[PDB]
């Protein structure tokens, strides 16, 4: 399966309307196309997508797209996907004022919510109508951020330690004492939710009144247990759901950092450029083996130059279905830095998931034999041969 | 008046300077100390020519220039060195560690905090200046400071003064011998300042010098020395049309105005013809035909580029010393009747002409002979974008795998920036191979 | 001015440490007392990157010294340079490491490490504008490996923007000298891998080796290795301390010689060596020096660079020599070894020229090399390692201070990683 | 400022004691009395080593010792001998019977009423310590209070100190020869309290400390004074380290962290290589490689046993005089390519090196000769075992028969704390066995798979 590819459009703020600017991109069905301004009616690219969203026009439904439609067309799957019992994660991308947290996160005071709160209804609604005297579910969560290389935890209490990750030898990295609460009702979730973003590191920029200072991704772990005391077996199924808010790329002379603004945004640079090649240097890997010969050349990909390249590693490749929400600035003025980011989507494409469902081995080795042996007795015992 | 200021910033621009400003005071005769003791033997005249110097009311000659580095080693050495007492004791040393050949530490992080020094000193410079003519900026290419600091300080300075001439004396990268691992990226993401801010740019390169020392003055092992000394050598070739009198004077809007017929095609050639040593001085006349044709020479260009390859589109002869206008018509025609050398169809007339009386110095220790007749050429010609094309060649085989740019990334820089000069970068070299296309 | 702060830890690096501080008091001109004796001007110029003044014209050693045995302290102040170093960052303990890394990591090293920090943060704050700092120890030992690595981590989460190198003494091939020193090499890399911007990798055989071979000695001693390692330590700061054409930052160099963070692994050399009784045939010139800097023999290492390829390279001379020579001579070293130099970088020679020589000698030069052939020596270790962990030959006195196996595991899984890395670009091919 | 408290138990324990310390004294320059002349023409130095002796107001020393015995005849020649002065009046004798060659007298029936004096002094002796080491006990296997009150006294002492190092130099019974009849019972009875509580153990043998005196020093008729002496100079070697200077330093606690593997494996072998007459100190260079090569030699361990029939977990080696590493570097190297010397896939390393600059001493009287460079090597190796399986079968063959078992339960002790001892002897058996066995051979299943 491949990584699936999210783009979409915000309206025009302030900042490109007191400089004046004009809408450059363009999109029909899942194509969408980057106009030049600079060099204009010489070249205009397009680009090929699984879904392009156009939420420039509120008031217009055509080809409207709603916080709902996306969250209906994407999160739902990977909701479905995760109760399946797969691993699942969409993270979003763009530059400084790109709209990604606003994708992810949204207003909770207006219908216009985002694609962690509609997940979190969902599955709280879905286990709650789905519960019965044979079915529970045990839900958890998590919420971590990466400032400048190091790991905070946000559901804790005031606690300035920062937090060390380790790797565990069979189940990879992890990071050790991170405050895992569980969860029963959709308003305890949406108060840890509250704490949470209230304990992130925010800043003003003159790009973004309130802008994000570090990365921050959500984990909630799904617990399946099927209670048949006579016949099944309990915590069936166990999923991981993780959605990443990565902070935008900074570019300095259009945002006027100084200080302490600028270390950080030059940290988030590394961090963003180390992900960039981990993409790249990936989509080519599962690319090339698998059409050239399938030689398995052993050139390796390089999670270990960034935390947040270690700790998503799991989601980049392997065990895990994984999709992007790439967001975009219209105006004419960001026509370069919103291009890199087409190229990166489109790099996202190509990459290709390995993920399978897998339980207790003895349980699936004896389930499976139990059931071969099943069909082969009763083909003897109705030819009489048994 | 006639003047100008100059700025040198880096290790290169400061040694280059050293050397400029020894042949300046060789020339007018000023002490190391700033004294001239010509005036009270004399009692007369204008040795103390304002291009240069400015007079005090002890006698003093203090010259108009700022120097700028990031580091102390280099400027100390002037500080304590023959010519302490002559600059003003303003010398602007940043007291912290160099840009470490990083763009984004000379032009964003470490750059700043002393721009704004250098810009007071310049502006309390130029306040006393009556006519200022324009700027003239020593630097190299391939430096943290000397791409980074220039560009900041060229921004500044287009904003604040903007009709002044800016020309620009730098040290482009050779194409096989090199001292730093990531020349190239310092030297494309410099194509913005060079090419939007300056007015006229010229370029040198280190091997062609070399081959020149080698076989010309018969030097088997040279060092910066005599490279500072050539340099100085055509700059003031360039500026003595300013000072002494001639009989055909040209001023630098001058140069500007034949040698740039488009805005964005600033970037000519320097050639220095009678380079000899004192033994080989003897058995040549060094006649004016003999120096107008080693100008033309493909060996005798200093940087490492062949005109043959080509189309000259302007030129403009500079002769120092004995030389007759006669002589020079009958050349420039001899230069017309050769076929080798092609002028592009635009251009029916292709040469400037300019005369001065004053002949060339001689420094004591130096490599050059004494001679009665010079010429410098500056020429703008298409074979230049073969040494830019090299150097593209470069940086791609170290941008696609992204080495050496978390270092950049790092000090505030955005990825992005890099691959966006490489374009600007690529329509430069393609407008220079589109202004020779044969006119139909 | 660029100032830089010593530090020392350990038997090897304390020892080297001493014969440092007498090759760079000599230098500069510095009696054993302390007073300048010196005739050179250019010996006070910048003597304030190594050293701070004392109000009788003295100048005290800018150093630290760490230990968790009095022993080596004592050994060094009854000696001819004892009292030249400042009583009070005389550092120590008592109960020394043992030669296990938990000890000095976890158990005895966690109560010096805040007297050795305040220490450190007291020679600090007193710098005009702090460079970086550099540290000497071993990584077969308990006490070198555990603090030295507790003490990196520490002050690079302190002082983040500076630049941090190491001279670390790293197990041999076939010497050796402690049996557990597979797990103290692994557990100190995992770290050194991490909080690190320049490491240098001595070898003890390839000193002997050389000491042997090429400098014609009959008995060799510590004495030797820790001049040879003085000479290099000193080659690499001395375009900060004297002016020249060419000049060269610790951070220059850093830039130049590190294209992906988690290469910073080098080999040093020195040129030239000669052996006291064939001056007398050799030349010395430009051609020469690079000849003998470029051979395999002259390595420090004991990696052969023939079985890889030079990632980057870099030479600071010391002298007065033609610019022209210089760049020639790179440029045929390049051309005529074509095979194992990187074909994705144009050009992988830096250059750097100081004017000023070594007190007795016309001529120096020293090198700084960046080639894969390094991961052959990690590859060692790793075996050796595995050979042990197969099976718990030595654990329980790990465990027993407060660890645990996922350590080890993790610890040998980054230089795994770390070999890979270097492997990817070792073999011909790759190209665009 | 480094401290090692000695104790001495029995006969054997007290006379070792003997010939230690007159070694330390000579080694010192302490008179016997205690003075030290030679500070005073000096005038000033740092001679009164505290890693033994204690110094008081007026100069005396006193050495760090606590000698044990339950017979008054063989402390009685101490307090009447050449260093009556020299020691402590405390020399905690029981003025009472011995033990007579029966573990449960030493252990449970006359070992009390003397143990809390001998713990008490040796509180006190701790107390005076500012930073111990470890302790080292001197003791004999056969004997009974050399079994039974050692017992005792390493039980107690692990429960008070617990974290302290405690190193053995014990007597071990020889294949042949023996001076006793029940000896397999005491011996077996002790391995239990020697496994359990001592963290470093060597052993020793009279019978092959005669054939190295027959074979080298070329006496015919020797003594316990000559075995004596060697095993006095075994023990300075070791501690070499801690009072003089040295290029490469050992402490007590790195012997243990490079020479046990496991926590149940640790009886190390050691030997001694210069062994030599002053006639035939002469004829011979002794140096750095034939003293290495001599100390592997199977004809000069100190314990009947060849290690020709195991294998090499470990070795640490200790020089003193005028060595330079690069010899020892040479010699290791050497002694690597041999075949007959075998080593444990699983220690690839497997060397320990220490140079100390301070040459041996030589005692007046003596038969060892002066020479300038000296090697003690301990091993730990699995050829020790078959010593042990030899004893195990004496045991056998006494206890079918239920021989001299009424002596030991009429003091208080159980039939069946005999077998369990036997028991916990057969699992140690065990070990050795399996530890020296080579890794199974692609001890990871099978590998070779995509890539
Ligand atoms: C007659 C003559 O030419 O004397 C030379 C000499 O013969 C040679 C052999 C010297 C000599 O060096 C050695 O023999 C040597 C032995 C073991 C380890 C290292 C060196 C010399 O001792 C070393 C000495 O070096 C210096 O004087 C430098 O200043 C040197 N000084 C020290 O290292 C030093 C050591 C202890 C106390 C004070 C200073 C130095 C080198 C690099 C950086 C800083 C300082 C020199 C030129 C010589 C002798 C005296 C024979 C050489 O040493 C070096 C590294 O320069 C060996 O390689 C050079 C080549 C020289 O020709
Ligand atoms: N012609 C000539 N070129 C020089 C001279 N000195 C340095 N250069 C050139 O300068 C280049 C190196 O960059 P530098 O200008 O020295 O760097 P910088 O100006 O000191 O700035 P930093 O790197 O931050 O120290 C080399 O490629 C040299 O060719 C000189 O004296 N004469
Ligand atoms: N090497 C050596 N062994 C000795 C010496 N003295 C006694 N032994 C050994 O010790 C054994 C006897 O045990 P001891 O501990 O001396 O007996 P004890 O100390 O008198 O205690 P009891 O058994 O109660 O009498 C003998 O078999 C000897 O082999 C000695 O001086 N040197
Ligand atoms: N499509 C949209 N519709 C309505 N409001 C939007 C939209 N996109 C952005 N905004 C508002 O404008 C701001 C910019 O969006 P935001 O999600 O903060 O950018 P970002 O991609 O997170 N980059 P950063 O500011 O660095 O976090 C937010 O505070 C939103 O409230
Ligand atoms: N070059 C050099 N190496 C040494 C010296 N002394 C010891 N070593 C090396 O250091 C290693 C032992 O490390 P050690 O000093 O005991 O580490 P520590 O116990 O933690 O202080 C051995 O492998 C030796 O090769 C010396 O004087 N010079
Ligand atoms: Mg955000
Ligand atoms: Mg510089
Ligand atoms: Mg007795």
């Amino acid at each position: 399966a491949s990584v699936k590819v999210a783009v979409r459009v915000r309206p025009f703020n302030s900042r490109e309307m007191s400089r004046d600017s004009k809408c450059i991109i363009q999109m029909s069905g899942s194509t969408t196309t980057i106009v030049n301004p600079k060099q204009p009616k010489e070249t205009p690219k397009s680009f090929s997508f699984d879904y392009s969203y156009w939420s420039h026009t509120s008031p217009e439904d055509i080809n409207y797209a709603s916080q709902k439609q996306v969250y209906r067309d994407i999160g739902e799957e990977m909701l479905q996907h995760a109760f399946e019992g797969y691993n699942v994660c969409i993270f979003a991308y763009g530059q400084t004022g790109a709209g990604k947290s606003y994708t992810m996160m949204g207003k909770q005071e207006k219908d216009q919510q985002g694609i962690i709160p509609q997940l979190c209804e969902d599955l709280f609604s879905r286990i709650n109508d789905t519960t019965n005297d044979n079915m529970s579910y045990s839900v958890e969560v998590s919420y971590m951020e990466i400032y400048c290389e190091r790991v905070r935890d946000l559901l804790n209490p005031k606690n300035k330690g920062n937090l060390r990750v380790r790797e565990h030898p069979l189940l990879g990295p992890y990071v050790e004492d991170l405050s895992k609460l569980a969860v029963t009702s959709y308003n305890d979730i949406q108060d840890l939710m509250d704490s949470g973003n209230k304990a992130r590191t925010v800043a003003a920029t003159n790009m973004n009144e309130t802008s994000s200072r570090s990365h921050a991704v959500f984990n909630i772990i799904f617990t399946q247990k099927r209670h048949d005391a006579e016949t099944n077996i309990t915590t069936e199924k166990v999923s991981k759901i993780s959605l990443v808010d990565l902070a935008g790329s900074e570019r300095a002379d259009s945002t006027g950092a100084k200080g302490t603004r600028l270390k950080e945004g030059a940290n988030i640079n590394k961090s963003l450029t180390t992900l960039g090649k981990v993409i790249s240097a990936l989509a080519e890997m599962d690319s090339g083996p698998n059409k050239n010969k399938k030689k398995k050349k052993t050139d390796f990909i390089l999670y270990r130059d960034s935390v947040l390249t270690w700790l998503l590693r799991e989601n980049l490749g392997g065990n895990s279905r994984t999709a992007m929400v790439a967001a975009l600035s219209p105006a004419d003025i960001n026509y370069d830095e919103t291009l890199s980011t087409l190229r990166y989507a489109d790099r996202a494409k190509q990459i290709r998931c390995n993920a399978v469902i897998n339980e207790d081995p003895n349980n699936k080795l004896i389930r499976e034999l139990k059931d071969e042996v099943t069909r082969l007795r009763d083909l003897l015992y109705a030819q009489g041969l048994g | 008046m006639r003047e100008c200021i100059s700025i040198h910033v880096g290790q290169a621009g400061v040694q280059i300077g050293n050397a400029c400003w020894e042949l300046y005071c060789l020339e007018h005769g000023i002490q190391p100390d700033g004294q001239m003791p010509s005036d009270k033997t004399i009692g007369g005249g204008d040795d103390s020519f304002n291009t240069f110097f400015s007079e005090t009311g002890a006698g003093k000659h203090v010259p108009r220039a700022v120097f700028v580095d990031l580091e102390p080693t280099v400027i100390d050495e002037v500080r304590t060195g023959t010519y302490r007492q002559l600059f003003h004791p303003e010398q602007l040393i940043t007291g912290k560690e160099d840009a470490a050949n990083n763009y984004a530490r000379g032009h964003y992080t470490i750059g700043k905090e002393i721009i704004d020094l250098v810009l007071d000193r310049i502006r309390k410079l130029a306040d006393q200046c009556t006519g200022l003519q324009g700027f003239l900026v020593f630097h190299s290419f391939g430096g943290g400071t000397g791409s980074g600091f220039t560009s900041l300080l060229m921004e500044r300075l287009s904003v604040d003064y903007g009709k002044k001439s800016k020309l620009e004396f730098s040290i482009y990268p050779a194409p096989q011998v090199s001292t730093a691992v990531v020349e190239p990226y310092n030297s494309i993401l410099t194509t913005h300042t060079t090419l939007e801010h300056s007015d006229c740019a010229f370029m040198v390169d280190n091997e062609a010098i070399y081959d020149i020392c080698r076989r010309n003055l018969d030097i088997e092992r040279p060092t910066y020395t005599n490279l500072n000394r050539l340099i100085s050598q055509i700059v003031s070739s360039i500026t003595a049309s300013l000072r002494f009198d001639g009989a055909l004077n040209v001023d630098l809007t001058e140069f500007q105005t034949n040698l740039v017929p488009y805005p964005r095609i600033h970037f000519p050639l320097a050639t220095y013809a009678p380079v000899i040593s004192a033994e080989k001085a003897y058995h040549e006349q060094l006649s004016v035909a003999e120096i107008t044709n080693a100008c033309f020479e493909p060996a005798n260009q200093m940087v490492k580029c062949d005109p043959r390859h080509g189309k000259y589109m302007a030129c403009c002869l500079l002769y120092r010393g004995d030389v007759v206008p006669k002589d020079v018509n009958a050349a420039i025609a001899t230069i017309k009747t050769k076929r080798s050398i092609q002028f592009v169809d635009w251009c029916p007339t292709g040469f400037k002409v300019g005369i001065n009386y004053q002949p060339p110095t001689v420094v004591p220790g130096g490599d050059l002979a004494k001679v009665q007749r010079a010429v410098c050429m500056l020429s703008n010609t298409t074979a230049i974008a073969e040494a830019w094309a090299r150097l593209d060649h470069k940086f791609d085989l170290m941008y696609a795998k992204r080495a050496f740019v978390h270092w950049y990334v790092g000090e505030g820089m955005e990825e992005g920036e890099f691959s966006e000069a490489r374009e600007d970068m690529a329509a430069l070299e393609k407008d220079y191979e589109e202004v020779g296309v044969d006119s139909v | 001015m660029r100032e830089i702060v010593h530090i020392q830890a350990g038997q090897c690096g304390n020892q080297i440490g001493a014969k440092f501080w007498e090759v760079i008091s000599d230098e500069h001109g510095i009696d054993p007392t302390g007073s300048y004796h010196g005739d050179s001007d250019l010996q006070l110029e910048r003597i304030n990157v190594y050293y701070n003044e004392a109000t009788g014209n003295k100048y005290v050693p800018r150093a630290i010294l760490v230990d968790l045995e009095p022993g080596t302290m004592d050994s060094v102040r009854s000696g001819p340079f004892g009292q030249i170093f400042r009583p009070d960052n005389f550092v120590f303990g008592q109960s020394g490491a043992g030669n296990n890394w938990a000890k000095g990591h976890y158990t005895e090293g966690a109560e010096l490490v805040d007297s050795v920090l305040d220490v450190v943060r007291k020679e600090s704050e007193s710098c005009d504008c702090l460079q970086g700092f550099q540290l000497t120890h071993s990584l077969g030992g308990g006490t070198g490996s555990g603090m030295g690595t507790l003490l990196i981590s520490k002050i690079r989460e302190e002082y983040p923007d500076r630049i941090m190198n190491t001279f670390s003494v790293m197990p041999s091939p076939k010497v050796s000298d402690t049996v557990v020193e597979p797990y103290n090499a692994t557990l100190s890399v995992h770290q050194l891998v991490e909080n690190t911007d320049e490491t240098y990798c001595i070898d003890n055989e390839a000193l002997y080796d050389i000491c042997f071979r090429t400098l014609k000695l009959t008995t060799p001693t510590y004495g030797d290795l820790n001049h040879l390692v003085s000479a290099t330590m000193s080659g690499v700061t001395t375009c900060l301390r004297f002016p020249g054409q060419l000049n060269a930052d610790l951070r220059k160099l850093a830039v130049n010689m590190v294209p992906f963070p988690r290469l910073h692994f080098f080999m040093p050399g020195f040129a030239p060596l000669t052996s006291r009784g064939s001056q007398q045939y050799r030349a010395l010139t430009v051609p020469e020096l690079t000849q003998q800097m470029f051979d395999s023999k002259n390595m420090m290492a004991a990696c052969d660079p023939r079985h890889g390829r030079y990632l980057t390279v870099a030479a600071i001379f010391r002298g007065r020599m033609s610019m022209k020579e210089v760049d020639e001579q790179m440029l045929n070293v390049q051309n005529k070894n074509s095979s194992y130099f990187v074909e994705w970088i144009p050009n992988n020679v830096k250059t750097a020229v100081c004017d000023i020589p070594p007190r007795g000698l016309k001529m120096s030069a020293t090198f700084i090399g960046n080639s894969t052939a390094i991961q052959e020596l990690f590859k060692r270790i790793s075996e050796q390692f595995t050979a042990m962990f197969r099976r718990k030959a030595f654990l329980h006195w790990y465990t027993g201070e407060g660890m645990d196996e996922m350590e080890f595991t993790e610890a040998e899984s980054n230089m795994n990683d770390l070999v890979s890395e270097y492997q990817q670009y070792q073999d011909a091919t790759a190209d665009e």
